[PDB]
C-alpha cells in the first residue's frame, strides 16, 4: 500500500502566500514536474521562477520582445518554453536562464505551447490558426497542421504523446495524431462557443474543455460525448486555464472574470470552494504534483500570484 | 446511474 493524501468530500483551501513582482498582467503559472517551482509568464515580456512551497522567489528570465501569453515545462524540470506575442516561441535552461533555441514559423502571435511527455517535441498554437510541432533538439519546426479558422488558444499532448488536442475560437476541439499530422476527430457540440481552453486528463482518458459562454465540459475522448458540465462562474472573454486536480479529492479547478478560483467536485459538478483574494481576473491556475497546493494568477489590476493550500477539508460522519 | 468517472486510472 502507498501513501495517498486522504479525499475529503470538501476541501479547505487557504491562503497562505501571495508573490508580487510582475508589472503587468499574469498570462500562466506552471508547477514544475518535480514539484519543487512554479513557473510563471507576463505581459511584461518576463518569466518568473518561485519556489512552490513556500512562494520565494527565485530569478527572472528574459529575452522575449512582448508579452507572453504562455510557459510549458520539460518532464525533467530542466527546461521551459515559452509563446509570445512576438511570433515566436523560445526555449530556456531554467538554471542558466540562457535561451537555447529560438523556433520561429508561425506568422502571428503564439498563444499556447506544452512539450510532450517524452520532451522532445513541442506542440504550439498561434493566432495564425495553425498548430505547429517542433523539435527541441533542432529548434526546427517539424510540421504544420492547418487546425482551426480562427485563432487557437490551447495544444496539449496525452500520456504517451501519441496524441494532440487543440481548442480554437472557431468553436472546435480537434485531435491529432503526433506521428502522422492526421486530425482523427473533430468534438464538436448542439452550439459552438468560442473554445478557449482545452486539455487531457491524465489518463488520456477525457478532455476538459472550457467554452466562452461560461462553462466547463468533460467530454469522453472516444465517444465524442460531454460526460460532465460545470457552470458557475465567469468566463466569457479571457483564455482562463482549468485543472485537474487529484492529490486530495477529484476537483476541477478553474479562475473567473468574477475574481474568484472555483472549485469543483469532478463527479458531481457541484462547486466545492471558491477562493476570494484576488482583486482583478483569475486567469490563471495551476494544482501541485503531489501535494494539496494550489496557484492562482491575476490580471494587471492586481497583478499578484497566491498560493493556496489545503490539508483539511470536510468529512462525513456517520453515526450510528 | 451515475458511472465514476476515473481520470486517472491507468487501463
Amino acid at each position: 500500500a502507498t501513501q495517498s493524501k486522504p479525499t475529503p468530500v470538501k476541501p479547505n483551501y487557504a491562503l497562505k502566500f501571495t508573490l508580487a513582482g510582475h508589472t503587468k498582467a499574469v498570462s500562466s503559472v506552471k508547477f514544475s514536474p518535480n514539484g519543487e517551482w512554479l513557473a510563471s509568464s507576463s505581459a511584461d515580456k518576463l518569466i518568473k521562477i518561485w519556489g512552490a512551497y513556500d512562494g520565494k522567489f527565485e530569478k527572472t528570465i528574459s529575452g522575449h520582445k512582448l508579452g507572453i501569453s504562455d510557459v510549458a515545462w520539460s518532464s525533467d524540470s530542466n527546461l521551459l518554453v515559452s509563446a509570445s506575442d512576438d511570433k515566436t516561441l523560445k526555449i530556456w535552461d531554467v538554471s542558466s536562464g540562457k535561451c537555447l533555441k529560438t523556433l520561429k514559423g508561425h506568422s502571428n502571435y503564439v498563444f499556447c505551447c506544452n512539450f510532450n511527455p517524452q520532451s522532445n517535441l513541442i506542440v504550439s498554437g498561434s493566432f495564425d490558426e495553425s498548430v505547429r510541432i517542433w523539435d527541441v533538439k533542432t529548434g526546427k519546426c517539424l510540421k504544420t497542421l492547418p487546425a482551426h479558422s480562427d485563432p487557437v488558444s490551447a495544444v496539449h499532448f496525452n500520456r504517451d504523446g501519441s496524441l494532440i488536442v487543440s481548442s480554437s475560437y472557431d468553436g472546435l476541439c480537434r485531435i491529432w495524431d503526433t506521428a502522422s499530422g492526421q486530425c482523427l476527430k473533430t468534438l464538436i457540440d448542439d452550439d459552438n462557443p468560442p473554445v478557449s481552453f482545452v486539455k487531457f486528463s491524465p489518463n488520456g482518458k477525457y478532455i476538459l474543455a472550457a467554452t466562452l459562454d461560461n462553462t466547463l465540459k468533460l467530454w469522453d475522448y472516444s465517444k465524442g460525448k460531454c460526460l460532465k458540465t460545470y457552470t458557475g462562474h465567469k468566463n466569457e472573454k479571457y483564455c482562463i486555464f482549468a485543472n485537474f486536480s487529484v492529490t486530495g479529492g477529484k476537483w476541477i479547478v478553474s479562475g473567473s472574470e468574477d475574481n474568484l478560483v472555483y472549485i469543483w467536485n469532478l463527479q458531481t459538478k457541484e462547486i466545492v470552494q471558491k477562493l476570494q483574494g484576488h482583486t482583478d481576473v483569475v486567469i490563471s491556475t495551476a494544482c501541485h504534483p503531489t501535494e494539496n497546493i494550489i496557484a492562482s494568477a491575476a490580471l494587471e489590476n492586481d497583478k499578484t500570484i497566491k498560493l493556496w493550500k489545503s490539508d483539511c477539508g470536510t468529512l462525513e460522519v456517520l453515526f450510528q | 446511474d451515475e458511472e465514476e468517472i476515473d481520470v486517472v486510472a491507468v487501463e
